[PDB]
């Protein structure tokens, strides 16, 4: 070892020192994958070629993720949740949001992340299940034998939530399960299901590595 | 751009105590190692003292040891060297000096503009030469040598070159023997081996007239040679 | 309406240009790479390993 | 008619192509070669692993120096390594977290950079100021880019998941050429050794040779069965290899327009990540998803040695040119260096 | 009969070598698992080596103990053993209470407590009951013949030598056994209560495991720590026989601990199938 090369070795050591301390800064926030589709209004959940934004709340940090035939979904491989954002008015574009969800779903990188899905615009249901112009039991021919375990409207959206649940439980034996949510354009309370979420998220990874639950 | 601006210095008694300070603004002060160079009222060109990247590592000669001391301010880009119980040896020019240390790097690429002080085991490098007569268009070969191999077991030769041009202060050539330094033009060239070393210029020109300095970076001290001079005819 | 005819013309002019070109045979092929992975393999440290003494990750 | 008379001219195309290729194969690459001594068996040992990633390491690349290699991670830090004395020699933060290539220049005056961005990133090494700054920003790319390659300083090919690739004029910042014909992502970019073609694979099971100055493709290649995720030319510039997720190597020729060997084995199912060849081509090294990578002998299709040092996949793999090493890069945020 | 006391030697060398290896397989998936070299495993080392400690330098000679009558080694040599395995047994019991905290946190403050707890404040707490571990019973076994009156085990006996004065020794246990567990039965009963909300919000498991691992210090630890309260104001009431098997029945959570809390773990108990048959 000389004289340069041994003060080459310090500024090593300085740059390791500038890696773990801005390492540990990265580890304090929790990084979200947003998806949906057009209609979905995913842009506006939270009010606040990759598009990120970021929100706290109750003072821990999320990172969210927008992108925007998915070969790049390796990347996400250990983020925190995905979230899904769906338009539960539009009844025709449904069975293309169930099978972009068992996509998703059966990823192979993605078998061990929690899902929270956002059935958005629930306020655009409502005032198209009470006019009747449209059915959705044409879409899908068993809202006939339809039953709530107005009724017309909640076994409406208990209906569109099984859907999209039925694929959840489908298969990944418990692994990771979804986290069903109904929004609309005027709700503010969004940013706090998250949360409550994705406490739910760690919580069951540390009762998981306690052979707990 | 890059600009190292110095201050302090004066009239100081002997035995008294002065503070130089030089400021930086235009570069990544933090991430440079900085030194202190001085050079004696009429004489030749000496190190002083060293402080890393970080403050870290502090390096002095045995002159000024125990009586000098040097520190960085990074939040203030600055650098200062508090000096105690200063003599009449002490009093010349003080350059500050930057540095950095990677591989493939340039270390002692800028040099500051100096400040005057006037108080009322060792690896020697001979450069024999002291003045050469010089005519425009010529070529000009300057020896040095040293009385270690400054080829070390990993490849490289820690040897340096520096000009000085009246009136400015010195200005890198050619580090590790071989390499030059970014603006230099490609008419220098450095080769040789370990006790001996060659810088040669072809087709000398106007302003490349000065002091020419040798320097080890093998082996804190770090020494430089006496200096060899070019002239016209 | 056209952009399905100008697709597939330009699908029958790129296969038109590949299936128009010069084409050697297997084993002149064959025989190429061969004499060119012994003509170099004196200098390929990875097939012969190299002693310690030239290593500089030893 | 009209697309049913242009359909019919392609299907003819098609197999007036292959049965050209098959007039050529007159003899296998296996049966030619089934004279030569076997390497035997391959002993490389880990040498120097290089610790500091927090985060998956997704791309590496050699510098022409054999020495000095910069590595991409998914936090945001591009890391230049001595890799003799196991050094840091920069740290340059991403502006985008999301990488997935990383070039470093045959100068090593820049380094460049890419990932869900859709941006290719050109940074100055070699600057005043003693730190590392972005010179170029490059953008016109509608889908990720996968891989990108330096011509020199001033141009570079960027390879998308647009399904297509680019040439740039880094100075001006724009496309001086595009390459268009393939049908999915393209994922992988190799340059000849003359420069003046390069190879693209892509998720249409199919590779692609294109000339730079033309911007023309000029042979197409499609032996596969899944994506094309890595593909390097033969060191001649006649040939070349590519990985699939199919668990299989395949090893094109230039000239005769065809496959001549094939590298695979019963016990291998995962895909394969990222091929490259030894100095002299004898040896190809592929690195796959089963936590460690695998020394063909190119000549003869069987499995000189194994490279099992890593704990999670090996997503990136480099030769020097020298070929006194081979540095592994995997998604558990380490690099090893191999001899 | 010799013939017939050799099966005790043999059973408590068997216990000795299966608490050993115990803490081995630990030792070991620490560093031959790479996703086990977590903050988290931290404490887990921790505990298995101070159940290393009791496995060798405290129940073999026990072992001998009960066998040779005497104490065939010197006094001052004696009260090593005894600072020894009570400096191990309260490092067990303090990364125990250490755990049940660091548990306790995690469900709790799923979100805060992980990402804020770094390595350096893991360090402090295992180091720190340690510290309270080691200066807690070395001065009050080496340094209480030396500094008030003198010796008083008879030469062919050794016991810790201040049972007699029922002063020090319930504040001894209580600071040592009773306040730990105190807490940790109240701090595993609250890490339940959370686990029934979040099944309620989205049992059979959670209240198994929570009782296999509290109802095997109170086991394990219980009557020995009740003989030497009656030992307080008593002189011999309690038989000597009891007394022992008292005394090794502490012993025993040294071997149950590496299953009841690394072993729990699912990417422990791979490791320890896998060093178990495909050693490498
Ligand atoms: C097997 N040996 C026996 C001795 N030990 C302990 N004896 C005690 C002596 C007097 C009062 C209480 C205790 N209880 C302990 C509590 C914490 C740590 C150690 C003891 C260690 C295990």
């Amino acid at each position: 070892v000389s004289a340069e090369d041994k003060a080459a070795a310090e500024r090593s050591k300085m740059i390791d020192k500038n890696l773990r301390e801005d390492g540990e800064k990265a580890r304090r926030t929790l990084r979200l994958l947003l998806l949906g589709a057009d209609n979905s209004g995913k842009s506006t959940i939270v009010k606040q070629g990759i598009f990120e934004t970021k929100f706290q709340v109750d003072k821990v940090n999320f990172h969210m993720f927008d992108v925007g035939r998915r070969k790049w979904i390796q990347c996400f491989n250990d983020v925190t949740a995905i979230i899904f954002v769906v338009d539960s008015s539009d009844y025709n574009r449904l069975q293309e949001a169930l099978n972009d969800f068992k996509s998703i779903w059966n990823n192979r990188w993605l078998r061990t992340i929690s899902v929270i899905l956002f059935l958005n615009k629930q306020d655009l249901l409502a005032e198209k299940v009470l006019a009747g112009k449209s059915k959705i039991e044409d879409y899908f021919p068993e809202f006939a034998r339809y039953t709530t375990p107005d009724p017309r409207v909640t076994r409406a959206k208990y209906f569109i939530r099984k859907e999209f649940v039925d694929i959840s439980t489908a298969s990944g034996d418990g692994r990771h399960i979804c986290y069903p949510h109904f929004t609309c354009a005027v709700d503010t309370e969004n940013a706090r299901r998250i949360f409550n979420d994705c406490k739910d998220i760690i919580l069951q990874m540390n009762l998981r590595e306690y052979n707990l639950v | 751009d890059v600009q190292l601006v110095e201050s302090g210095g004066g009239l100081v008694q002997p035995g008294g105590s002065r503070k130089l300070s030089c400021s930086a603004s235009g570069f990544a002060f933090s991430s440079f190692g900085m030194h202190w160079v001085r050079q004696a009222p009429e004489k030749g060109l000496e190190w002083v003292a060293y402080i890393s990247s970080g403050s870290g590592t502090i390096y002095y000669a045995d002159t000024v040891k125990g009586r000098f001391t040097i520190s960085r301010d990074d939040p203030k880009n600055t650098l200062f060297l508090q000096m105690t119980s200063l003599r009449s040896e002490d009093t010349a020019m003080y350059y500050c000096v930057r540095s950095i240390y990677y591989y493939g790097s340039s270390p002692f690429d800028f040099w500051g503009q100096g400040t005057t002080l006037t108080v009322s085991s060792d690896i020697v490098m001979t450069q024999a030469t002291s003045s050469v007569p010089v005519t425009p268009g010529e070529s000009v070969s300057i020896s040095c040598r040293s009385s270690k191999s400054l080829l070390h077991s990993n490849g490289n030769t820690y040897l340096y070159w520096f000009l000085q041009r009246p009136g400015q202060s010195p200005q890198l050539l050619i580090y590790r023997m071989s390499n030059l330094a970014s603006g230099v033009p490609d008419r220098f060239s450095g080769s040789g081996s370990g006790t001996a070393f060659t810088l040669t210029i072809s087709r000398l020109e106007a302003e490349d007239v000065g002091v020419y300095y040798c320097m080890q970076h093998l082996e804190y001290p770090l020494t430089f040679g006496a200096g060899t001079k070019l002239e016209l005819k | 309406n056209t952009a399905s005819i100008a697709q597939a013309r330009k699908l029958v002019e790129q296969l038109k240009m590949e299936a128009n070109i010069d084409r050697i045979k297997v084993s002149k092929a064959a025989a190429d790479l061969m004499a060119y992975c012994e003509a170099h393999a004196k200098e390929d440290p990875l097939l012969t390993p190299v002693p310690a003494s030239e290593n500089p990750f030893r | 008619s009209e697309l049913d008379q242009l359909r019919q001219e392609a299907e003819q195309l098609k197999n007036q192509i292959r049965d050209a290729r098959k007039a050529c194969a007159d003899a296998t690459l296996s049966q030619i070669t089934n004279n030569i001594d076997p390497v035997g068996r391959i002993q490389m040992r880990t040498r120097r692993t290089l610790r500091g990633h927090l985060a998956k390491i997704y791309a590496m690349h050699w510098g022409t120096d054999s020495r000095l290699l910069v590595s991409a991670s998914q936090d945001g830090k591009l890391i230049i390594w001595d890799s003799y004395t196991t050094n840091k020699v920069h740290a340059i933060p991403l502006r985008s977290s999301w990488v997935m290539t990383c070039a470093y220049a045959p100068s090593g005056n820049y380094v460049a950079c890419g990932g869900l961005d859709n941006i290719c990133s050109i940074y100055n090494l070699k600057t005043r100021e003693g730190n590392v700054r972005v010179s170029r920003e490059l953008a016109g790319h509608t889908g990720y880019l996968s891989c990108c390659r330096f011509l020199d300083d001033n141009q570079i090919v960027t390879s998308s998941g647009d399904t297509t690739c680019a040439l740039w004029d880094i100075e001006t910042g724009q496309q001086t050429t595009t390459f268009t014909g393939h049908t999915g992502d393209v994922m992988s970019l190799s340059l000849a050794p003359d420069t003046r073609l390069f190879v693209s694979g892509a998720c249409d099971a199919s590779a692609k040779l294109w000339d730079v100055r033309e911007g023309m493709c000029r042979q197409t290649f499609t032996g596969h069965e899944s994506d094309i995720n890595a593909i390097c030319f033969f060191p001649n510039g006649n040939a070349f290899a590519t990985g699939s997720d199919d668990a299989t190597c395949r090893l094109f020729d230039l000239r005769a327009d065809q496959e001549l060997m094939t590298y695979s084995h019963d016990n291998i199912i995962c895909g394969i990540t990222s091929v490259s060849f030894s100095k002299s081509g004898r040896l190809l090294l592929a690195g796959y998803d089963d936590f460690n990578c695998n020394v063909w002998d190119a000549l003869k299709a069987d499995r000189a040695g194994v490279l099992a040092g890593h704990d999670n996949r090996v997503s990136c793999l480099g030769v020097t040119d020298d070929g006194m090493a081979v540095a592994t890069g995997s998604w558990d945020s380490f690099l090893k260096i191999w001899n | 009969t010799v013939w017939q006391v050799v099966f005790i030697a043999f059973l408590t060398g068997i216990l000795a070598l299966v608490t050993i290896i115990g803490n081995i397989l630990v030792i070991v998936s620490f560093k031959v698992n790479k996703q086990l070299k977590t903050v988290n495993n931290y404490f887990l080392l921790s505990l298995a080596c101070a159940d290393l400690i009791i496995g060798v330098i405290s129940m073999n000679l026990f072992t001998t103990y009960i066998i040779m009558n005497r104490w065939a080694l010197g006094n001052l040599a004696c009260d090593l053993w005894l600072a020894i395995d009570c400096v191990a047994s309260n490092a067990s019991v303090m990364n125990l209470l250490v755990i049940s905290f660091d548990r306790y946190f995690s469900i709790t403050r799923p979100l805060t407590y992980r990402a804020k707890r770094t390595t350096k404040r893991a360090g402090v707490m295992i180091g720190l009951a340690w510290v309270i571990s080691f200066v807690l019973w070395a001065p009050a076994i080496l340094f209480w013949q030396y500094f008030v009156g003198k010796r008083t085990v008879p030469p062919g006996e050794c016991f810790i030598q201040f049972l007699s004065e029922p002063t020090i020794t319930f504040g001894t246990a209580i600071a040592g056994f009773y306040m730990p567990v105190t807490i940790m039965t109240i701090l595993y009963w609250r890490i339940y209560k959370e686990t029934e909300k979040r099944t309620k919000e989205l049992e059979k498991k959670a209240a198994q495991t929570l009782s296999a691992i509290l109802l095997a210090f109170i086991i394990t630890w219980t009557p020995y720590n009740i003989m030497v309260l009656v030992n307080t104001f008593c002189d011999s009431c309690i038989p000597k026989t009891f007394w022992n098997l008292g005394y090794w029945l502490c012993y025993i959570n040294s071997t149950v601990n590496p299953v009841c809390y690394a072993l729990c773990n699912k990417t422990f108990r791979t490791t320890f199938k896998m060093l178990l048959l495909c050693q490498c």
